[PDB]
């Protein structure tokens, strides 16, 4: 198998092009977005639990966006 | 002249007293080459043919399932075993269901139960591994000229003739020594074990399409496998990657196939580069070198002829080949022979100063016919400038204008070589490297930052390069402190290296 | 000096088991690693088994796997060759090859032996016939010609035939045994005669063998 | 999967010119090559460690070199005493070394004329139970052939048991003894009989339609 | 050793080398020439017009001793960390492999 690896940890940089490149920038953005359109709730979610946290109002938003994106992509 | 018109050509200039220059030839590039009274050289590497390539780990990607079997004991009456599990191309797994009286048994609980399947897998893929004593480089050379638009500045190269050459790189042969008949002949000392570290690259081999496959990758894939070393019927180590026992209902154990995984082993391919294969051999399309030139041989042919008399025409109309550069074709009509055109850059042409420089050095009519084609290359200033290609009241002038500027040349020169760091890594210190002190410092430097961030991060993708980027970029933005420069100098070197693709 | 000397000869009935003894001496055979290398008659060379250094260890091909067994004993630095289910594909020529091995199976000088007869046949007791070979008889008072002996149907291989008690040894050669649709033996040779000699001096082979008892003598007819 | 293959197989060469043999293999053999001579008849030595150093009691006069896969003997003066037959030997990984195919030289003779010899089935021979129509042929060259046995107007093939002797020293003395197993039903029913030689020298075979009750 | 003579020229490159594990690189090579005892010019050299020896030798003084065509050497060097070039001939008919 389920969990393949991404090869895009190890990718060879050249000056040609790789298997996948048109598709590799909204790749993950693209999965972000439809997670966070199928599920509206979790923002709020996240505004409730991020918030707690920090008491700094500066790394409130830094945990608001790592849980925002910790969450379509489950790691 | 075969690197004229590609995107990727770089100019490198100057020697350390005309002895050798330190480049770097890329795969899909072009570098060339010129000097102040040597004839300007073009370089190209076009291929490289990696042979005898022996076997690693291969896997299979599209599974099936053969007659299958299932058989239950009853609790505390032991537990379940087949004469079919004896053997290795059978996959079962043991599971506890319920029992009861309508199920034929004599005493109620969890049983054990068996459930075999014999694994077929039809079509596999195969890992190859490659040698780095088996590099063979094919580099291309071909010198500015008396060379026409047709069978000169084409791949017409299946030949020995004058101005063009080819060349294999080999380990055991790292220098070579084209023959430029009556250019001399271009030293190359390559470095070919220094490539794009092929100890750690694969190949691969699904559906007729081939990769170069990282190892550290290659070697963590989650799918059924053998060695590779079989003629027969293989092992296939770790078979339970493709096969499901899912329990219905607690009352039989189904097992089913997962489906062929090659798409999803070709998204799994993100970061590998195609190559092909012609055969036993594997021909890339990627990478680079790392050359020295030795120019001490390399001879201006020409020298000695005569200026053209007059009638010079101007077909087919120059225009600016990306870079600066002005491919300017003549066709001299007269019956000099061996003559030498008198072509020049100049800035308000009543004076006839020669300004702008000239990439092909001592252009030289070869054919003693009438109408005798040229194929030239001029490099104007940035401003107005006009194209001299004559002797006398018959010469032929052209207006070019050079849209540009010196600090727009910088600017430029400065994306160029960010680029080409964020490509070649250490090695673009040497690309241009005539020997000194601040390109084998800046080198080494470059390598201690190279050797501590590919093994710090070392596996970031292009979006979390980014995504890390924008925490060290608010990093870099607060805590006033002394580790500012550390929260600026990886903030860089992972933004550039992201967004120059 | 290198004597890899070779037992275990004789016939390998189909459905029974033997064993080859090499008799290997005169080197320390506890570190030289052994090899089996088989000689078809008409063909190449085979690859056979072979015996690592370590008592354990052995290998064959894939061809003869799970087979021919072979055991090594330290004390007596000889070879067994297990000929376990011997089939007919099996009729050649076995050797023993010996060299030193750091690693399990290697050598960088090689030695041999001297070979071993393993044919296979499914036949009964037969002796060796007189089969007679001769000329036309347009050109034979005087010169040179072409004829022979011929033994065939024989069993074992060989049987030991002479001409004329040594004298008409010139194209006389111990032939091995040629292969006919059962377990018969056969062989077939030329001689060079000086043709005068149809009269005086009797063409008869003295076919003599031990496990057969079988003696006609006979002479060729033109 | 390695198999040794060799090529050429033969060479009809001289004794005193050279002779280049080669050994290919399928995956990357690197250099870990052994020759070996094989005499008929006698124990089978080596020629080559390595492809470049032989053993002892082996003159330099035969060396090999590497090139890729494939390795080439060079020999510089032949000699009559050493055409015998070469074999090649795998050493790379894990055994069983794989054995090439035997690589014989011949040498040239006279190849003017080969023999005629009939031999009628001498018909005591006949009433014992056997028949031996041996249609003799000797002192030809090259040692193959083609014998179609044209009884009845008819090809009959498969029982043809040849015997090819041993090169000789000054002549070359190849022989072939071409025996058709037949019964006697086989001799009652059939009348007209034909041997073959077929020689490349020359450039038509002798073929001797005999009749049954001839010499 | 010492007092033979160095070699000519014409080797040849059999056994492309490797790594022992240790930095080492051990050669293989094929002095096809009877000169007989020879001593062979090997030296690891970066920048390859002026052929300075910057890695040291494990075999010293390498000897050519057979007397034949082509007599087999193996040697042992130790190259510095970077690239080099095992230069083992003089003149103009030497072979070379670069190492990494």
């Amino acid at each position: 198998a389920v969990t393949l690896p991404s090869h895009s940890t190890r990718k060879l940089q050249t000056r040609s092009q790789t298997w996948l490149e048109s598709r590799e920038y909204t790749k993950h953005l693209i999965r972000v977005e439809n997670w966070i359109f199928r599920n509206p709730g979790f923002a709020l979610a996240a505004a409730a639990i991020a918030w707690l946290l920090g008491s700094s109002t500066s790394q409130k938003v830094i945990y608001l966006v790592m849980i925002l994106l910790i969450a379509p992509a489950y790691s | 002249i075969r690197c004229i018109g590609v995107s990727n050509r770089d100019f490198v200039e100057g020697m350390s007293g005309g002895t050798w220059v330190d480049v770097v030839l890329e795969h899909g590039g072009c570098v060339t080459v010129m000097a102040q009274d040597k004839p300007t050289v073009d370089i190209e590497l076009v291929t490289t043919t990696v042979s005898n390539m022996a076997e690693v780990r291969s896997y299979c990607y599209e599974a099936s399932i053969s007659d299958m079997a299932s058989d239950s004991r009853c609790p505390t009456q032991g537990e379940a075993y087949l004469d079919k599990q004896s053997d290795t191309q059978y996959v079962c797994k043991r599971t506890l269901v319920d029992r009861g009286w309508g199920n034929g048994c004599g005493l109620f609980g969890k049983g054990s139960l068996v459930t075999c399947a014999k694994f077929a897998c039809s079509k596999k893929m195969t890992g190859k591994s490659i040698q780095p004593e088996n590099l063979e480089y094919r580099i291309m050379l071909s010198v500015h000229g008396s060379q026409h638009s047709g069978m000169i500045v084409n791949d017409t190269g299946h030949e020995t003739d004058e101005n063009r050459a080819k060349v294999e790189i080999t380990p055991n042969s790292p220098r070579a020594e084209a023959t430029l008949g009556g250019f001399g002949s271009l030293g190359l000392d390559c470095e070919p074990r220094t490539g794009l570290d092929f100890s750690d690259l694969y190949y691969l081999t699904m559906n007729n399409k081939h990769w170069l496959v990282h190892k550290e990758w290659f070697h963590d894939i989650p799918l059924p496998w053998h060695a590779g070393a079989d003629t027969g019927t293989p092992h296939w180590n770790n078979k339970e990657a493709l096969v499901e026992f899912k329990d219905a209902h607690a009352k039989r154990q189904t097992v089913v196939v997962l489906g062929s995984q090659e798409g999803a082993v070709h998204t799994a391919l993100a970061g590998a580069l195609e190559a092909e294969m012609d055969g036993a051999k594997g021909r890339l399309s990627s990478g680079h070198l790392k050359c020295r030139l030795k120019m001490d041989k390399l001879r201006l042919k020409g020298v000695s002829y005569s200026l053209c008399t007059a009638a010079f025409t101007f077909t087919k109309i120059p225009a600016e080949t990306l870079h600066g550069t002005v491919t300017v074709e003549v066709q001299y009509a007269g019956t000099d022979g061996p003559c030498k055109v008198p072509a020049q850059m100049a800035v308000d042409m009543q004076t006839l100063t020669p300004v702008g420089r000239l990439i092909t050095a001592n252009p030289v009519i070869t054919e003693s016919t009438e109408n005798s084609k040229m194929m030239l290359e001029l490099d104007p200033p940035f401003g107005d400038s006009y194209i001299v290609i004559g002797v006398g009241e018959k010469k032929i002038t052209h207006h070019w204008h050079r849209s540009g500027s010196t600090i727009g040349k910088a600017f430029e020169a400065t994306v160029r070589g960010a680029k080409r760091m964020a490509v070649l890594g250490d090695t673009a210190w040497d690309f241009g490297s005539v020997g000194g002190a601040l390109n084998s410092l800046g080198k080494g430097i470059h390598q201690i930052f190279g050797a501590a961030f590919k093994s710090l991060f070392g596996g970031m993708s292009w979006f979390s390069q980014i995504l890390i980027g924008t925490l060290l970029m608010w990093l870099g933005l607060n805590t006033k402190n002394g580790s500012i420069s550390l929260m600026c100098l990886a903030l860089g070197g992972v933004l550039i290296f992201l967004s120059t693709a | 000096e290198v004597q890899l000397l070779e037992s275990g000869g004789g016939l390998v009935q189909p459905g029974g088991s033997l064993r080859l003894s090499c008799a290997a001496s005169g080197f320390s055979f506890s570190t030289y690693s052994m090899h089996w290398v088989r000689q078809a008659p008409g063909k190449g060379l085979e690859w056979v088994s072979a015996i690592s250094g370590e008592g354990d260890s052995a290998y064959y091909a894939d061809s003869v796997k799970g087979r021919f067994t072979i055991s090594r004993d330290n004390s007596k630095n000889t070879l067994y060759l297990q000929m376990n289910k011997v089939r007919a594909e099996d009729t050649a020529v076995y050797y023993c090859v010996g060299g030193y091995s750091n690693f399990y199976y290697y050598y960088t000088m090689d030695a041999w032996g001297q070979g071993t007869m393993v044919t296979v046949s499914s036949a009964s007791t037969k002796g060796p016939s007189v089969f007679p070979l001769a000329p036309s008889s347009k050109s034979t008072s005087g010169g040179t010609a072409a004829l022979g002996c011929l033994v065939k149907d024989y069993f074992p291989e060989p049987v030991t035939v002479s001409w004329n008690s040594g004298a008409l040894t010139s194209g006389v050669h111990t032939f091995p045994a040629v292969l006919q649709s059962s377990g018969l033996y056969s062989l077939s040779s030329v001689v060079t005669v000086p043709s005068s000699s149809l009269g005086t001096q009797t063409y008869i082979c003295n076919v003599n063998h031990k496990p057969s008892n079988t003696k006609v003598d006979k002479k060729v007819e033109p | 999967d390695i198999v040794m293959t060799q090529s050429p197989a033969s060479l009809s060469l001289s004794p005193g010119e050279r002779a280049t043999l080669s050994c290919r293999a399928t995956q990357s053999i690197s250099t870990f090559l052994a020759w070996y001579q094989q005499k008929p008849g006698q124990a089978p030595r080596l020629l080559i460690y390595d492809a470049s150093t032989r053993a002892s009691g082996i003159p330099a006069r035969f060396s090999g070199s590497r090139s890729g896969t494939d390795f080439t003997l060079t020999i510089t003066r032949l000699e009559p005493e050493d055409f015998a037959v070469y074999y090649c030997q795998q050493r790379y990984n894990w055994p069983p070394y794989s054995f090439g195919q035997g690589t014989k030289l011949e040498i040239k003779r006279t190849v003017a004329a080969p023999s005629v010899f009939i031999f009628p089935p001498s018909d005591e021979q006949l009433k014992s139970g056997t028949a031996s129509v041996v249609c003799l042929l000797n002192n030809f060259y090259p040692r193959e052939a083609k014998v179609q046995w044209k009884v009845d107007n008819a090809l009959q093939s498969g029982n043809s048991q040849e015997s090819v002797t041993e090169q000789d020293s000054k002549d070359s003395t190849y022989s072939l003894s071409s025996t058709l197993t037949l019964s006697k039903a086989d001799y009652e029913k059939h009348k007209v009989y034909a041997c073959e030689v077929t020689h490349q020298g020359l450039s038509s075979p002798v073929t001797k339609s005999f009749n049954r009750g001839e010499c």
